[PDB]
């Protein structure tokens, strides 16, 4: 039961007690994901308009 | 400012839509002239959802009245709130549709559709941010059925990413106008399966049985049936027209109510349904027991024959919200055999403080139940009863249709029934 | 209308509780995967406790205490008695035991042999019994070489404990036995002891000069009904109930079951359950737990009681299923889900 | 002094952010008009509170915050509420129609169109920071914006501010306060794409905040204002070290060092006490030992789970009010001999303690009573995995039937991203078990 690194200031204090010792995607790659999904939306919408045109 | 554009087409379409505006206009304090006169700011909070604001603080419904004959809309124009509508929004022909889906979808209707879309486009352009469209109509006639579905097809072409909801009166031989109603209903249902996000199924027989048996009306009239629809339509749009911790637009509701694109046909319901013992106070248990009772549901389908995919319940009035949660959780946890266990928490509840005119508190029920397949089964059986003998087909082949298109509509709905059946096991 | 689910179809016990529940006409059984339930008769292994107590409006109750495995596992119990101060390493009612891991895998190999060599040097009885939970696989021997080599041939953790060389033998027969007590612990962590106990007796005469034949040493109901040739002679099914065994102790030992054996049994049950209460108590938890236990005891020629093991999913005596299962519904289920005596239990009061 | 920029995404994030900055102002003595009488340096200074507030020449103290929502109804309250004067219009960003609870919609469809506008507004606050530490991102798991757009903002912040730490305050979905059936989908989608971009995340389960409001505050049906006022006390207790003088958790980097030894396991459990009803005439003030003993009761945890059946990887005690180290260690000792505190063998069995003498601030007319001492415990336990298990299970029930999947595909997402995100959660759950179970 030891207290280590005790810091004291006007607004409070803080310390550490030890009980027992132990034993990314680039910016380019994000554009491709966003656009890829925008292309799948465009394709899906195309097949709808192609359906409605038929 | 999430605006909705309303469209009512045909005889049934316009007489039901008329009463709907009569009901909500009373709830928002709008008089027959369009001037506000309520006593609460909640009445104007979301007023622009269904009304436009004109000069002099006038509120004009965002509604388009459509029909192939003048008769019905002449009645609306001279009805109670007839004056409140926008004159330019009456679009109608003179030939009529003769209860023929083909006349409304392909011939007569095709001649009038463009002018209707001109008014729709005009209302949308004035929308800050259009939520979507709602259509009232029947499926058994010619205009609301055939031209109504033609309108949805053309509205989806021009507004592909807007929500399309409908209140569709399903035909019933008990409350029937013509023998061809199964033909017309079968043709429209395929259009709705493809081009609507939410369709509230109202079965004219359920409306009749409620007036006769529950409401104690010896001889119901179409007006009587339309009182129920008006009140139900007011109930399900409460989430949209008034404030609350809801904050849900058409698309948000569709996302949580429709687990599969084709199975978007709902059973609506209302409570109380009291006969004239009408001033008796109703408790939350009674409101809840009745709202889930089949006799309070308007699809003429027994929910105990299928399973609920999702269920929404709206409570109106000043009541114990804690007591509301206790009762809903009592209906579920007492009959969890009727809710699919593969959609966690598929029963959602919403509360509103403003009760319908002349009621301390009401409850509206919106259920996406696989039992609705019985509705499509009835229609399909009656369709095949005639189409097997090609009875009355000449009315349609004379308008340019072919038998092949009837066979396809047949197959399309028998498929729709099969889909509802696989999700019930 | 209460709803429950069944997730252990092999539970002869709760199969009768589920049968009785429906008999009341007030409990409704749901699918084994419907989360909207009040009571769960869950599975033995890997019960998903973490998914309990999260359904709005539902007060949920399960028939297993999460963490009770510390008591119903052979090796766990040994570690619990030795490391827990409540029981201490000098606990007088538990045979000196050791946790021995197979060499093909902390471990107490050297500590076990230390006491062994001490006994071999002191002329004392040095007979041990090796066993594990993965057994039907038991070996009784007096040579440490044979005990350790048997565990190395296996692949699971084992425990070596002192074999009771002076067991109390019933007469006539000169035969060994064991006592099974059922203990129910409800959501409030009250400890109830079933008034009816069973002595699973060996139909073979005990023999201390031959541990190879494990028919007179192992009082298991399956070993006597399988490898014993006197099964069902003295008592029906090698099972003597408390009424008879009590009369025997009077005629033979001039004592009673309560004084000579039962006080120690109640004391052991309390010590074991109180010890782990802070670790498994569902008092301030989001769900509630209860569990039935089967305590197996040994009695020596000095009328001193020893704790063999604790069963977490124990069976029951065929003559006591009705009375007991109903008792589980009175104090464990209906106490939290009431319905529209002279208790068959003995409340062992304690401090929480 | 290094600055911290807070980002509030979606309805939950914005409403919670509103509750936090209201509290921050009452704690730092800032008035709704932005003026701060005690601040003797007019229009400048590198004080502790300046990590969250910049200063204008006119003495106004402006929060270093951004509010982003894909619909204006929630952020409009900020523009007209009590603290409208604190923010300027650039700080509040609003769309015209939300994501409809559709992750794919907020991340792809709508997010792609507004992501560059948010980054620009954030860069403006960054250009006002002489040494930005990182970001605090508040959002919900279930919202289409909170889940879908947050994960995109995180990916970009990792690109535009590589060496910057990112923390989360995420709202776990609870049925008692939601009508959304698809929130499990959103929660698992957003945790998958955010996991490698977040250094530390504090999950708050609405179910926990809900019960604490009814049990301790005697509120039959709590509102969002009740829930958020309480949540802002925990957030305030967790951010105080960054806004006040001190030596523990003085910068965002120290949250990862003190609480996350393994990167993917960066979801500490929060426990707060006491929470006392203000309507109580007067309450018996709890002691250092009692409130510390409450840190191990499951009731006052931000995520309902049983830490008794997990292993601790770290533990941080943040006290506020009349507390001295002597009492702390006295209560700690009493609790080690009465509780089940099993640590992982590859971590010391210790506690870092931070004390701030200024007791918790209470919003006038709120629900929480004024207490003389309170504590928030941050502990990284494997027990919090129970929450991932529950959530992942709901996901499996609906995805087995592909329910509601067409709404996500319809917005440009591939069905495979579902299973790809699920397999990640399966990996996340396996990690907790490798570190917690034996
Ligand atoms: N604790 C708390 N939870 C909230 C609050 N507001 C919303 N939530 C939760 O957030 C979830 C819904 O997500 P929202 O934040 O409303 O959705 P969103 O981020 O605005 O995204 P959209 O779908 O586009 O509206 C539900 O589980 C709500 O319970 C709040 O103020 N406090
Ligand atoms: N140290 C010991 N001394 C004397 N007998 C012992 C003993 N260890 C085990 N036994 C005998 O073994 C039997 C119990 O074995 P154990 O309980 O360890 O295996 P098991 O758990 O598979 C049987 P059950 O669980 O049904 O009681 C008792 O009848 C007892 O006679
Ligand atoms: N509920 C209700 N149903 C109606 C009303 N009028 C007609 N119907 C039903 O609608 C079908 C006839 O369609 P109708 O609207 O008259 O045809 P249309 O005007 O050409 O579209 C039949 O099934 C009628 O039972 C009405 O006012 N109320
Ligand atoms: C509901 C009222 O219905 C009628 O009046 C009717 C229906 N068929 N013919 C007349
Ligand atoms: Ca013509
Ligand atoms: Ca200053
Ligand atoms: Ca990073
Ligand atoms: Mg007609
Ligand atoms: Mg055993
Ligand atoms: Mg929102």
């Amino acid at each position: 039961m030891e207290v280590i690194e005790l810091n004291k200031c006007t607004s409070g204090q803080s310390f550490e007690v030890i009980l027992k010792p132990p034993s990314d995607p680039s910016l380019e790659e994000i554009q491709k994901k966003l656009e890829a999904a925008e292309e799948r939306r465009k394709y899906q919408e195309a097949e709808l308009l192609k359906h409605l045109a038929e | 400012m999430r605006e909705i554009v309303h469209i009512q087409a045909g005889q049934c379409g316009n007489q039901i839509g008329a009463k709907f505006w009569e009901v909500i206009s009373d709830e928002h304090g709008i008089d027959p002239t369009g001037s506000y006169h309520g006593d609460s700011d909640l009445q104007l909070e979301r007023i622009n959802v269904y009304y436009n604001e004109a000069t002099g603080n006038k509120y004009v419904p965002r509604a388009i009245l459509v029909d192939l004959e003048p008769g019905t809309m002449d009645s609306v124009r001279s009805g109670p709130f007839g004056q409140i509508f926008r004159p330019d929004n009456f679009v109608f022909g003179q030939s009529g549709a003769g209860n023929n889906w083909a006349k409304g979808h392909y011939t007569e209707g095709a001649e009038l559709v463009d002018s209707v879309l001109d008014v729709v486009r005009k209302e949308s352009e004035s929308c800050d941010c259009l939520q979507g469209f709602q259509l009232t109509h029947s499926l058994g006639g010619g205009t609301g059925s055939g031209m109504g579905t033609l309108l949805i097809s053309k509205i989806r072409e021009e507004y592909p990413d807007r929500i399309m909801n409908t209140f569709s009166v399903m035909p019933s031989p008990k409350v029937s106008d013509t023998v061809v109603e199964p033909y017309n209903a079968t043709l429209s249902v395929h259009q709705l399966v493809e081009n609507t996000d939410e369709t509230y199924c109202i079965d004219n027989e359920a409306l009749y049985d409620i007036c006769f048996r529950t409401l104690k009306l010896t001889t119901p009239t179409y007006g009587d049936l339309n009182h129920l629809v008006s009140a139900t339509m007011s109930g399900v749009t409460t989430c949209l027209r008034f404030p609350g911790q809801l904050n849900a637009d058409l698309r948000k509701l569709a996302v949580n109510m429709v687990p599969f694109p084709r199975l978007h046909f709902f059973m609506p319901g209302f409570a109380p349904l009291t006969s004239r013992q009408q001033y008796r106070a109703l408790t939350v248990p009674e409101l809840t027991q009745q709202m889930f009772d089949s006799k309070n549901m308007m699809a003429a389908c027994d929910p105990r024959h299928g399973r609920y995919l999702t269920v929404a319940a709206i409570f109106r009035g000043r009541m114990s919200m804690k007591e509301v949660d206790e009762q809903m959780l009592n209906v579920q946890n007492k009959n969890s055999s009727y809710f699919v266990e593969w959609i966690p928490n598929n029963v959602k509840t919403a509360v509103c403080d403003i009760p319908p005119r002349g009621l301390k508190m009401s409850a509206t029920f919106i259920g996406n139940s696989t039992a609705i397949q019985e509705l499509f089964k009835r229609i399909s059986e009656q369709f095949t009863a005639m189409f097997r003998r090609k009875a009355f087909l000449h009315w349609y082949t004379g308008e340019g249709m072919d038998e092949m298109e009837f066979t396809e509509a047949e197959s399309n709905m028998n498929d729709l029934v099969s889909e509802y059946q696989q999700y019930q096991d | 209308m209460y709803t429950f689910v069944v997730r252990d179809e092999n539970s002869s016990v709760y199969a009768e509780v589920s049968r009785l529940l429906l008999a009341t006409g007030q409990w409704k059984r749901l699918r084994k995967d419907n989360p909207r339930f009040n009571l769960m008769l869950g599975e033995r292994n890997r019960l998903p406790f973490g998914r309990l107590g999260h359904e709005p409006g539902l007060v949920q109750l399960v028939n297993y205490y999460r963490g009770a495995d510390k008591l119903c596992r052979k090796a766990s119990l040994v570690k619990l008695i030795k490391t827990s101060p409540e029981l201490s390493e000098s606990c007088t009612w538990f045979p000196e035991s050791y946790v021995i891991y197979p060499t093909n895998l902390t471990d107490e190999r050297e500590v076990f042999l230390a006491a062994y060599n001490r006994r071999r040097e002191g002329r004392e009885g040095n007979v041990w019994i090796a066993k594990s939970s993965a057994g039907a696989g038991i070996l009784i021997s007096s040579e440490a070489s044979e005990l350790l080599d048997f565990i190395d041939e296996q692949g699971q953790v084992h425990v070596i404990q002192k074999y009771l060389e002076k067991p109390l033998l019933l007469e006539p027969g000169h035969r060994k036995f064991d006592i099974r007590s059922w203990v129910l612990v409800d959501h409030l962590y009250n400890i109830y002891l079933y008034r009816e106990g069973v002595l699973r007796t060996s139909s073979e005469p005990y023999n201390s000069a031959n541990f190879q034949d494990k028919t007179c040493h192992l009082t298991n109901h399956c070993i006597q009904k399988e490898y014993s040739k006197n099964y069902g002679r003295y008592e029906e099914g090698n099972e003597m109930f408390f009424e008879e065994f009590n009369q025997y102790l009077m005629d033979a030992l001039n004592t009673t079951l309560e004084n000579s054996i039962l006080l120690q049994i109640k004391h052991i049950i309390r010590s074991c359950l109180m010890c782990i209460e802070p670790a498994i108590s569902t008092k301030h938890l989001h769900y509630q737990s209860f569990q039935l236990f089967g305590f197996d005891f040994m009695v020596d020629e000095e009328l001193k009681v020893w704790l063999i093991e604790v069963n977490g999913a124990p069976a029951c005596a065929q003559k006591l299923y009705a009375e007991l299962c109903q008792g589980i519904v009175d104090v464990a289920i209906s106490s939290v889900f009431p319905l529209a005596p002279t208790s068959i239990f003995i409340k062992l009061h304690h401090h929480h | 002094m290094r600055e911290c920029i807070s980002i509030h995404v979606g309805q939950a994030g914005v409403q919670i952010g509103n509750a936090c900055w209201e509290l921050y102002c009452l704690e730092h003595g800032i008035q709704p008009d932005g003026q701060m009488p005690s601040d003797k340096t007019i229009g400048g200074g590198d004080d502790s509170f300046n990590t969250f507030f910049s200063e204008t020449g006119a003495g106004k103290h402006v929060p270093r915050a951004v509010f982003v929502d894909l619909e204006p109804t929630v952020i409009d309250e900020v523009r007209t509420g009590t603290y409208r004067q604190l923010f300027h219009p650039e700080q509040l960003i609003t769309g015209k129609e939300d994501a409809a609870n559709n992750y794919a919609r907020g991340h792809y469809t709508i997010g792609k169109e507004i992501i560059d506008l948010v980054l620009d507004r954030i860069r403006k606050l960054a250009d006002q920071c002489t040494g930005l530490q990182g970001f605090l991102v508040f959002h919900s798991f279930g919202g289409g914006t909170g889940s879908g757009f947050t994960s995109l903002l995180m990916e970009r912040l990792s690109v535009d501010y590589g060496k910057k730490s990112k923390l989360e305050f995420s709202i776990y979905p609870a049925p008692q306060v939601s009508t959304a059936v698809v929130e499990p989908y959103n929660s698992i989608l957003t945790t998958h794409t955010t996991l490698e971009h977040s250094d530390c995340a504090f999950m708050v389960d609405n179910e926990a905040i809900y019960d604490i409001c009814r049990r301790n505050l005697d509120i039959e049906r709590p509102t969002y204002t009740n829930l958020n006022r309480l949540i802002s006390q925990i957030v305030s207790s967790i951010t105080a070290s960054l806004r006040f003088d001190g030596a523990l958790n003085v910068d965002l980097t120290e949250f990862q060092t003190n609480l996350v030894p393994y990167p993917r396991i960066h979801f500490p459990l929060a426990t707060y006490a006491p929470v006392i009803s203000a309507e109580k005439a007067y309450h018996e003030q709890l002691s250092v030992a009692e409130i510390t003993n409450a840190c191990f009761e499951p009731a006052n945890q931000m995520v309902k789970c049983d830490p008794r059946h997990g292993k601790y990887m770290a533990c941080c005690l943040l006290y506020r009010g009349d507390v001295v180290p002597k009492d702390v260690n006295a209560a700690i000792a009493t609790i080690k001999t009465k509780r089940s505190i099993q640590f992982v063998d590859w971590c010391p069995t210790g506690f870092k303690v931070g004390i701030n003498y200024q007791p918790p601030t209470v919003v006038p007319g709120g629900d929480l009573a004024k207490v003389q001492r309170a504590v928030c415990m941050l502990s990284n336990t494997t027990a919090i995995a129970e929450a991932w298990a529950r959530l992942d299970h709901k996901f499996d029930l609906m995805y087995a039937k592909r329910a509601f999947v067409h709404w996500y595909v319809g917005e440009g997402m591939e069905e495979g991203e579902f299973s790809e995100a699920r397999e990640d959660m399966a990996a996340l759950e396996k990690d907790y078990e490798e570190v917690g179970v034996d």
